[PDB]
């Protein structure tokens, strides 16, 4: 949960030097994120979700 | 330590890289900008063994007759392209004797090969994302929970493609009784950035001009109906859009290519004809 | 389950070797360790994914029915003296999501019943201790039309009587499912329809078969009726037992609706939060 | 915990060691025994430290919350058909003191939930035994806005389900600190606020920080509505076990005020007594 | 004899002497009065273990140019004063290079070498108790828990002092939010004379000079924030009043010297500027 | 204080630029000033800091008698110390 004793820290992306295309290309691109975990990653105390729900 | 003895009979009462060729039969790809390929969960494809074998009559192998790759219609990808789908081995239904041994016999099993193809130069931008779902359930565009009818949930080489928002049938005398895929939901009400977990690989342009999945027979039974169940769903989805030189307009062909491998069927029978859309 | 490795120490590094640069066109993620982009101490793992195991996932009780049940009278037609739930995960969100996580399954369960009953009025009298009779109808299986008919002697049904009062009660399963995995997706039709035939034959429901045909409960109070209504509830909790799941999906993002895949609302189920936000 | 050191005897001494005579300056305290200071028989010792151990001192279930639930009818809103309470063993001193002896802690903990309910009023006819659901709701878990929503799906959500009348419920929790110990005090915050932003933004409690977030319980009857209403209390008892301790800490000396060290009222704990009086 | 099995899984189901001479970096303090000098809970400071390691990236260790001795302002004792207190690593936040790591780095660890020097003659009397308190939380001002704010929780190397009697913060409008410990409750609501449960050494002007505590790194944590939590409470009562020949108005100054030792820093990043009073 | 150093420059353009960066490291790399007195630049302007100095393409001669620049004046053909660059 958003825990201020328990916060994870801050990702940031800058540009190093710049994109640089030449002519006749797109100007404007797209980066795709992905997130996973390492082979050290581990949980606990299973709990229920907040992500689904039900009505009635 | 802790003592441990079961009081019943029941077990249930117990506690808890890029240059690339591929044959099949008399058909052949090459391909030399390819992002290596993928065997979806490590699973080659494989014929049935005796110790999983429920039907008993004997299996038709057709081989190379039906093991071989059919190209199917290709489609065009543009800047407003949402995506596509397919569903195997329903997209095969009508190509040679595969769909042949598919409508004559009551039980068939196949793996696949599928090679999805997008060449573009090095002036084009773009990402697809080519997912193999098992049982690629889609979600329906009216009130009625499952309403989707066969002709439209079995295109054939077709497909269908993705839509951009979820659009509700209310025609009440003339249900359109299809489906209603959204690009973002994966047409399956969960969203496509997780669609990762299921075995994909991404053509992007700058990259790669080709992905290759081979999929191993995915089910609950050994062997099943082709006719009622689909197998595999193949999910196209544009990741990054399609874009070019500033030029606009721009749309560049997406192609099939399937290899059913390993097939087997049983129960021969007169010939399935299906009711048409 | 097991334990995690450990984190070996790294130092500087200048080397033509680059981990952090891969092409995720192939397909598969990169399995890299913190150690290959900073340098790292040694670090003796302790951590364990004892938790995250399939079983520990799903060793919960989790309530999948409340049915409801009355002993007020035969005369009275709005009192139901008897229910009949058709046996499913599908009535409530939690479980479903969690089982649909994954494409197959295939698990012993765990059905535990917490019966729970009270007074509807005051003036009529009191009640004594009542028994539940909680019979097990596979499909094919004669289904109960009133309270007292002969489907009830369960000759052949499995039937549990269950005291109130008693602690709740339990049955185990094994796993009963005539293929050799539970499908939790099936991508097809319980029918092919055939050409020629009239668009009222052949008509199959989208993702519906046999599979997950397992027949129904039906739940009674065996006492006769006393002078007052009783209302009582059976809640019925399912624990996955010895579970093995295949083909992970990803979880359901948007509200159910029906038994299927369809959704119809809450189709933005996320928030806006600046891109340059922290 | 084991045996103390038997006394030896000592006779009449006439040296130039001095044990009685030292400095407390050091900081250490004077290890003597009452052989060096008077003469002493010897005593074979019989007596021990059991009780006095870590584990014994704290092998007892304290109460630690009284938790109030209602079961009247949805439309009373006055009745409160759902609790929600925060795990702490702060809204108790007794508990809370004996662990505020030490800085860190280590252990597991023994939850045990004593149900008693009672009638309001007489005129309204009785009820039938309740089901209470005790829903454990980890951080950042939905939290349950009506009694009878989604989130007591419980699919994920451990969950325990009293039939009133049972034994008093119980449950086992290992050492689930995200630290490797338990923080009885945290001198700091969770936020440090940085130089240029507003007073309104970084600004955080003294001593608050994630290391006590647990989540919290929610408790409801699991019933529906009797014509009457029933008011309910679950008092739940906390033993910690495997206790692990650290840092002895001089015990509060005075009332308690807030989650902090925070002192308000009764600063004069001590009486008075002559200098002189016996 | 009696039995015990087991019968569940987790584990947590299961039932229940005078000269001396420190030399650091560049620095070094040479006592001819000392009482010896007290290892914090027999501890000595000590680098992290691989076996106890949490953050992965490469730790920091400025080794001298941070683990030396730096001399805080001193403070005056009277027979008036109640005592004073500091927060560690708060009193070293601007202290040459150690400071510079602190607030560069995300994670700090360091144990301390605390040296208190109280010179008088051999005609004054007082005795000053000099405690490390680990987690050294103290008692705010208002009626509002845990209400004191950062700015004041932190004061420096000035530290704060100790109060005879509890105040109250009434000012709505502009609340202090500050500090009010109260010495005999020893700023947290337990009798000051209890206090030396903590590691502790005694100045007695008749006797010693100085007092010297080697507090090793405590904490829940194998490494945490500098800046968010203070480790260690450095606090100082008179437990006997100042006096001086009968002439009044006698005040010695009472120094502070403190070395942190095995400074280790991790999560390099910009520096962080704290907002200050 | 002693140290050694790792330089890196960095100066990235395109395939269709051009142009060529001498980067030399020169032991006591001492600079020739712009007035008539000998040796008689600076501390200030000696030690400029991260900013460093521009070289110069022509010699330029400081006339002002009141208040002298006493700055550097390296021409860079020169390389700054009357030695052919
Ligand atoms: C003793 C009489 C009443 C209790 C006996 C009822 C037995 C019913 C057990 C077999 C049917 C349910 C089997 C498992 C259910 C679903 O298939 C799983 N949730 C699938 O994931
Ligand atoms: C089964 C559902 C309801 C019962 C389960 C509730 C589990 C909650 C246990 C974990 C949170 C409490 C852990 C220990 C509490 C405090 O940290 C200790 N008193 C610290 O000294």
């Amino acid at each position: 949960i958003n825990d201020s004793f328990t916060e994870g820290g801050y990702i940031s992306m800058f540009y190093q030097t710049r994109v640089v295309v030449p002519l006749s290309t797109p100007r404007k691109m797209d980066i795709l994120g992905f997130v996973s975990a390492c082979n050290d990653f581990s949980v606990r105390l299973l709990r229920d979700t907040t992500h689904i729900s039900q009505e009635a | 330590n802790y003592t441990t003895i079961n009081y019943y009979r029941d077990s249930a009462s117990n506690a808890a890289d890029r240059v690339m060729q591929l044959t099949l039969g008399n058909s052949t790809i090459t391909t030399q900008e390819a992002a290596n390929s993928v065997v979806a969960y490590g699973r080659w494809p494989e014929y049935i063994k005796d110790s999983e074998a429920n039907p008993v009559d004997q299996p038709t192998e057709p081989a190379v007759a039906a093991c071989r790759f059919y190209t199917l219609d290709t489609v065009t990808w543009r800047k407003e392209s949402r995506g596509w789908w397919w569903k195997l081995p329903d997209a095969l239904k009508d190509m040679g004797l595969f769909g042949q041994n598919m409508f004559y016999h009551y039980l068939g099993r196949a793996g696949y090969t599928v090679h999805v193809q997008c060449n573009a130069s090095k002036f084009h931008q773009g990402a697809l994302g080519v997912f193999a779902v098992p049982e690629m359930c889609l979600a329906g565009d009216s009130t009625t929970h499952m309403f989707t009818k066969y002709e439209n949930a079995n295109p054939g080489e077709k497909g269908g493609e993705f839509k951009g928002s979820f659009t509700l049938d209310t025609n009440a005398t003339n249900p359109a009784r299809n489906f209603c895929p959204v690009d973002y939901l994966f047409g399956s009400g969960v969203l496509a950035g997780n669609a990762f977990v299921y075995p994909h690989q991404i053509i992007n342009l700058r990259t790669n001009n080709c992905a290759t999945l081979v999929l191993p027979y995915v089910n609950s039974l050994s062997i099943d109906s082709m006719t009622k169940h689909n197998n595999w769903g193949i999910a196209i989805l544009p990741l990054a859009p399609l874009d070019f030189a500033t030029e606009s307009s721009t749309e560049i062909p997406i192609t099939l290519t399937i290899a059913p491998m390993c097939c087997e069927f049983n129960g021969l029978r007169n010939i399935t004809v299906p009711r048409t859309q | 389950a097991n334990n995690l490795p450990d984190t070996q120490s790294s130092g500087p590094a200048h080397s033509k070797e680059t981990p952090a640069l891969t092409a995720v066109e192939t397909g598969a993620t990169n399995p890299l360790v913190p150690s290959d982009t900073v340098q790292t101490r040694h670090v003796i793992q302790k951590r364990t994914r004892s938790e995250s195991t399939v079983e520990s996932f799903f060793a919960r009780g989790a309530c999948v029915a409340i049915i409801e049940v009355d002993n007020d009278a035969p005369t009275k037609r709005a009192s139901k003296l008897f229910s009949i739930w058709k046996i499913t995960y599908k009535d409530t969100v939690q479980l479903r999501r969690k089982l649909e996580f994954f494409t197959y399954s295939r698990f012993d369960m765990e059905l535990t019943f917490v019966v729970t009953s009270n007074y509807t009025d005051a003036n009529n009298g009191h009640a004594l201790n009542q028994v539940y009779q909680i019979m097990y109808i596979p499909p094919g299986a004669p289904i109960p039309g009133k309270w007292n008919d002969y489907t009830w002697q369960t000759s052949s049904n499995p039937s549990l009587f269950y005291t109130y009062g008693a602690p709740p009660a339990r049955i185990s399963v094994p796993y009963v499912g005539i293929a050799n995995a539970y499908s939790h997706f099936y991508d097809g039709f319980a029918k092919v329809p055939l050409a020629g035939q009239a668009s009222t034959e052949g008509d199959s429901l989208y993702g519906a078969a046999s599979l997950n045909d397992f027949g129904s409960l039906a739940v009674r109070v065996v006492n006769d009726h006393n002078p007052t209504k009783l209302t009582s509830k059976i809640r019925v909790y399912m624990k996955p037992k010895h579970v093995r799941v295949w083909c992970p999906r990803p979880p359901r993002a948007v509200p159910y609706y029906g038994p299927g895949v369809d959704y119809k609302d809450g189709l933005a189920p996320l928030p806006e939060k600046g891109l340059t936000t922290y």
